[PDB]
């Protein structure tokens, strides 16, 4: 029984991820070989940190890159789907039954199962990009990371991506809603009250220059030059040398003439923005604040990629050219004090719509910040499921689907003649975890809200269609409460690109593990 | 080296050696357009290693 | 499994055992030795789990929430982690009884809101009613400095208390503002009080008998290099086989010394502060000149200087501005302690100050030095934030006693884990008894027997056992210390609580 025994190494990652999914759900202490503690819910660091070798763990760990990376929710959702779905094969390799037809089995309940999600389909989103439409969206995504911020963190991730997405129907060539299209920045201070959304890039730098804003002009005009602030020298080497104390007056007064006449053009075709990627000299302030240009450095090679998704500005590698093709456009430039520090920001008004955004976090824990920043990058990956291929459609969540799926394999295993109607009544089984998951971490009692839930999908209508009830969920609620809520209360579903995609994974996952019984390893 | 009297001229220095790579340039564009260039469903493409 | 959150229930107490001593301005201290052979010992909770850099990961959370308590208020730190590690203990029994630990951290944060909703109750704001401005910072700096070495000699010690308090600008306050200097030997006292900022005159070098201490208004200015004829390292290597060149080397050294020694008397300043020691050869000519200079300066003693007389640090001699001069009022060197100490006095524009404290021995004014931090925090947040509300075991019992009752309207759980909740706040005055050497057992007994009667403001008096009302004993304490501690010994203890499994990788 070799294939059982990985089973059993498996059932103590299993437990692992029974405290994972659900917002009642246990964090764990990460210790980075560094000497660094890490708290997170989501358990794909864990697996990243963690060097597997016994395969059939390791596929599971393969197989969670496979949901991470295509999707930003689920990755709970294979972890504990594929887990159960060995266990459940226990009974059936008991018995005799070979694991190649045990995966046979699987395979006409996949087929079973994806046919009937598309039955499973309530409503469907317009793609409005509305207010109050991305909250049904975002909701269920920061449950089960963190708790009671839901409603707080609701308003402030839908006011960022509105900002960044733009409104566009009947096209798929342009690919739209990038990951590097959002980015989360915190602070040490205030609360998550007083949190606001910034439509660009925050620079955290002082604005060392004389002047502190642009005036209220509309289309400031900004310029990026990596090049830095000098006198025109030649691209190729061309280092300034010093020999005689003779020629210092000449370097000097070398570097007035030509920094004013060059600075002067710039000013005259509109510039009041210039950015320098590197070092700028101290002649180079005192023409530039003269003519009410804003100096603005930005050191960091990584924040002027995304700078140039904004205004469509490019970076200059030499110095002396305003190309007008190179030449940004901005609405308003101003230096706001966050978190005590006064940094001037990126922003702007009704006017050329920006791809990319900045949202400010500030809370009183350092620790318990940045486990909500994970939480926000964590949400940014689940909109991207909403694109073009299968967004609109969504499935009832919080335990919902999985019930109904019981009913509805169960009935073709008993109509299904020949040996696979075994696998088939056993794969509707393994989906009584999700509920018991939700139920331990929870404290409710699993003889109890477990039971009474099938009665409630159970129903006789004077009808071919099931229905009067689409709204039975598993309860959340961490107080004694007779029964349980409705999906149309919390508006909790489970998205289609996230429950089509994770049956696949999972069963293949699984696959994999039954389908090795024997290993062969060689000396290092 | 490449020594410049005015600001603009270094500009033309560098445009001048490009100018004997843009003197071959010339004539892969011209051909583009020499022979079926308005007509539809026809393009070029520069497979250059 | 249920084993490693048992294993990090005996880590919170072990943390919370080493504290229980240290709270209390009464309490214990604990010895701590660093690896950097230093010996500290506070009773500070801050320091403490400082200095311990605990491995263990639950532990450090209550130091990292210590940290946190420090940053927005600052007092507190030692009972913020007794409150957290105390629901560990509590809910040890409940997790043999198969409760979940999850419902017991959601009863807590019940309780919490329904506690922060009393604390306002409890807080009255009172400014002018009964009491006067001078004797508002008077009476509370006495209820500090009770039951110590220094209640006989407390009469003269809270006029500089108040006065130091009162010598800063009321919107912003810092307790490191106030500088302290330790002066060993003398009548305790004899102590006075000092506008300006002083330093420990480590100057070890001859040439007394001049430059006297009688200054008017004296000009302030900050050295860099140092103005001695050999230097500390390096030297001139001159090869020359003339006898007269032997001696021309000597003065071509000095010439080179003397170019910026004599830049400082074209400044005029008879103040000359530097962190490098100053030789024989500066004071002497210096001497002539009536110009004082005064070497091997600690740093953070000249950050003062800067604030004090609006000062700045220039590198050379040459290009020092005339603006960045500065003078007090008046220069006096003390004699007292059997050695000399530089002071300045009477500057408007200083941020800062310093307050001299006398003893028999270092150790015994290091405990009086101690025992004012605790009695200055109290002063300092009478101004700024006038919501108080009643300390020493009033506000304790009475947010333990309101859980009781609102209990018994909750079903379920939660009723129990609410009363697990109200006792485990019964630590708090439990080890203020035991380590101010009252019995614990009496005291909890008598204590809730007028806790009873309705009102709400009695306290345990700290200077004869007893129950009481702490409001005649002057026992004051803001209300933003009792609204945070619940807050974060609640959010720490829900991060310890949801730690099924810990995983440490070496490396």
């Amino acid at each position: 029984g070799q294939i059982i025994k990985s089973i059993a190494a498996i059932r103590e990652l299993h437990q692992m991820c029974l405290t994972s999914m659900g917002p009642c759900g246990r964090n764990k202490i990460i210790v980075n070989h560094l000497g660094k503690i890490i708290i997170t819910n989501d358990a794909a660091t864990m697996l990243r940190e963690l060097d597997i070798v016994h395969p059939a763990v390791k596929v599971l760990v393969m197989a969670t890159e496979q949901q991470k990376i295509d999707m930003g929710d689920g990755t709970n959702l294979v972890m504990i789907l594929a887990g159960e779905l060995l266990n459940v094969s226990e009974k059936l390799i008991s018995m005799g039954l070979s694991a190649v037809e045990i995966i046979q089995g699987y395979n006409m309940a996949r087929k079973f199962t994806l046919k009937e999600l598309d039955e499973m389909v309530v409503g469907e989103i317009t793609d409005k990009n509305d207010k109050n439409e991305l909250l049904k969206m975002i909701k269920p995504v920061i449950s089960s990371k963190k708790y009671g911020s839901e409603d707080i963190l609701s308003e402030l991730v839908s006011e960022a991506v509105s900002h960044v997405l733009p409104v566009a129907q009947q096209a798929g060539e342009i690919p739209y809603f990038n990951v590097d299209s959002i980015r989360v920045v915190k602070i040490m201070g205030g609360s998550l009250s007083n949190s606001t959304v910034i439509k660009g890039m925050v620079f955290n730098r002082e604005p060392e220059g004389h002047v502190k804003s642009l005036s209220e002009d509309k289309k400031h005009k900004v310029a990026v030059f990596t090049c830095p602030l000098d006198i025109a020298n030649t691209e190729t080497k061309g280092t300034v040398l010093l020999h005689n104390a003779q020629e210092m007056l000449d370097f000097s007064k070398g570097e007035e003439k030509q920094i004013d006449a060059m600075m002067k053009e710039i000013a005259d075709m509109g510039v009041e923005c210039i950015v320098a990627g590197a070092g700028v000299g101290e002649l180079a302030l005192h023409y530039l604040n003269r003519y009410g240009i804003l100096v603005l450095k930005v050191p960091s090679k990584f924040e002027l990629r995304r700078l140039c998704r904004v205004c469509g500005a490019t970076p200059l590698p030499r110095l002396g050219a305003p190309t007008p093709e190179e030449l940004g456009l901005v609405e308003t430039v101003k230096t706001m004090e966050i978190g005590g520090d006064r940094v001037t920001v990126f922003k702007q008004e009704q006017g050329e719509i920006s791809r990319t955004s900045t949202i400010i976090l500030r809370g009183a824990t350092q620790n318990n910040l940045d486990d909500i920043e994970r939480a926000i990058d964590d949400g940014v990956a689940a909109v991207k499921g909403l694109m073009k291929p299968s967004g609109g459609k969504l499935l009832p969540g919080a335990g919902a689907t999985e019930i109904e799926l019981i009913s509805r394999i169960t009935k073709y295993g008993e109509r299904t003649p020949g040996l696979l109607q075994l696998a088939i009544k056993q794969f509707a089984v393994a989906f009584e975890v999700v509920p018991r998951t939700l139920a331990e971490t929870a404290g409710l009692d699993v003889n109890e809200v477990l039971p009474n839930l099938y009665a409630a999908h159970n129903v006789t209508e004077p009808g071919a269609v099931k229905t009067d009830h689409l709204y039975k969920g598993v309860d959340i609620d961490g107080e004694s409460d007779e029964g349980v809520k409705d999906i149309r209360e919390e508006n909790i579903y489970d998205m289609l690109a996230t429950k089509k995609f994770a049956i696949n994974v999972a069963t293949e996952a699984a696959t994999t593990v039954l389908s090795i019984d024997q290993i062969i390893m060689a000396k290092k | 080296g490449f020594f410049y009297s005015s600001a603009d001229q270094r500009d033309k220095l560098a445009a001048s050696e490009r100018k004997f790579v843009d003197a071959k340039l010339k004539k892969i564009i011209d051909l583009k357009n020499e022979v079926c260039g308005m007509d539809p469903d026809k393009g070029f493409v520069i497979i250059n290693q | 499994g249920k084993g490693q959150i048992i294993s990090n229930i005996n880590a919170c107490v072990a943390v919370q055992e080493a504290l229980k001593p240290t709270l209390g301005p009464l309490g214990s201290d604990i010895l701590i030795v660093t690896s950097n052979q230093k010996t500290t010992i506070s009773n500070d909770g801050a320091t403490i789990l400082k200095l311990l850099d605990v491995v263990h990961p639950a532990a450090k959370t209550l130091v990292d929430i210590s940290r946190a308590q420090d940053a927005e208020v600052g007092d507190g730190t030692t009972s913020v982690t007794i409150l957290a590690g105390e629901l560990m203990k509590e809910a040890k029994p409940f997790l043999e009884e198969g409760i979940s630990s999850h419902l017991i951290m959601k009863g807590y944060r019940k309780a919490v809101s329904l506690a922060v909703e009393k604390i306002n109750e409890l807080a009255v704001d009172i400014t002018s009613e009964k009491s006067s401005g001078r004797e508002l910072l008077e009476r509370c700096a006495r209820t500090a400095m009770s039951s110590k070495l220094i209640h006989n000699n407390a009469d003269f010690f809270v006029k500089m208390c108040v006065d130091a308090v009162l010598s800063l600008d009321r919107n912003d306050l810092d307790d490191k503002l106030i500088g302290i200097k330790k002066i060993p030997g003398g009548a305790m006292e004899e102590s006075l009080f000092i506008n300006g900022v002083a330093f420990k005159k480590t100057f070890s070098y001859a040439g007394f008998e001049q430059q006297p201490k009688k200054f008017n208004n004296p000009k302030i200015l900050s050295l860099n290099v140092e103005l001695e004829l050999k230097a500390e390292k390096d030297n001139a290597e001159v090869r020359v086989e003339h006898v007269e060149d032997y001696q021309a080397i000597v003065d071509a050294e000095w010439q080179l010394i003397f170019e910026k020694l004599r830049q400082v008397e074209e400044t005029g300043a008879n103040i000359v502060l530097s962190k490098l020691p100053i030789g024989d050869l500066a004071t002497q000519f210096f001497a002539d000149r009536n110009i004082f200079c005064a070497g091997r300066v600690s740093a953070d003693d000249m950050n003062r200087v800067i604030q004090a007389v609006g000062g700045s640090i220039q590198s050379t001699t040459s290009d020092i501005k005339p603006e960045h001069l500065g003078t007090c009022a008046l220069f006096e060197e003390m004699q007292i302690g059997s050695e000399r100490y530089n002071l300045f006095q009477g500057c408007p524009q200083a941020k800062t100050c310093t307050l001299l404290l006398r003893g028999g021995a270092e150790q015994v004014i290091a405990e009086v030095e101690r025992s004012l931090h605790d009695a200055i925090m109290i002063v300092k947040r009478a101004l700024q934030n006038k919501l108080i509300v009643a300390g020493g075991g009033a506000t304790e019992m009475e947010v333990s006693k309101c859980l009781r009752d609102y209990s018994k309207t909750i079903a379920g759980k939660q009723q129990m884990i609410i009363n697990a909740f109200a006792k485990a706040l019964e630590v708090i005055p439990r080890q203020l008894c035991e380590n101010a050497g009252f019995d614990a057992i009496e005291i909890l007994n008598k204590l809730r027997l007028a806790h009873s009667k309705g009102e709400k403001w009695y306290g345990v008096v700290f200077e004869t056992e007893n129950i009481g009302d702490n409001f005649a004993k002057f026992v004051w304490e803001p209300a933003l210390v009792k609204i945070n501690a619940l807050n974060s010994a609640t959010e720490a203890t829900n991060l310890i609580l949801s730690v099924d499994e810990t995983i440490t990788n070496k490396g």
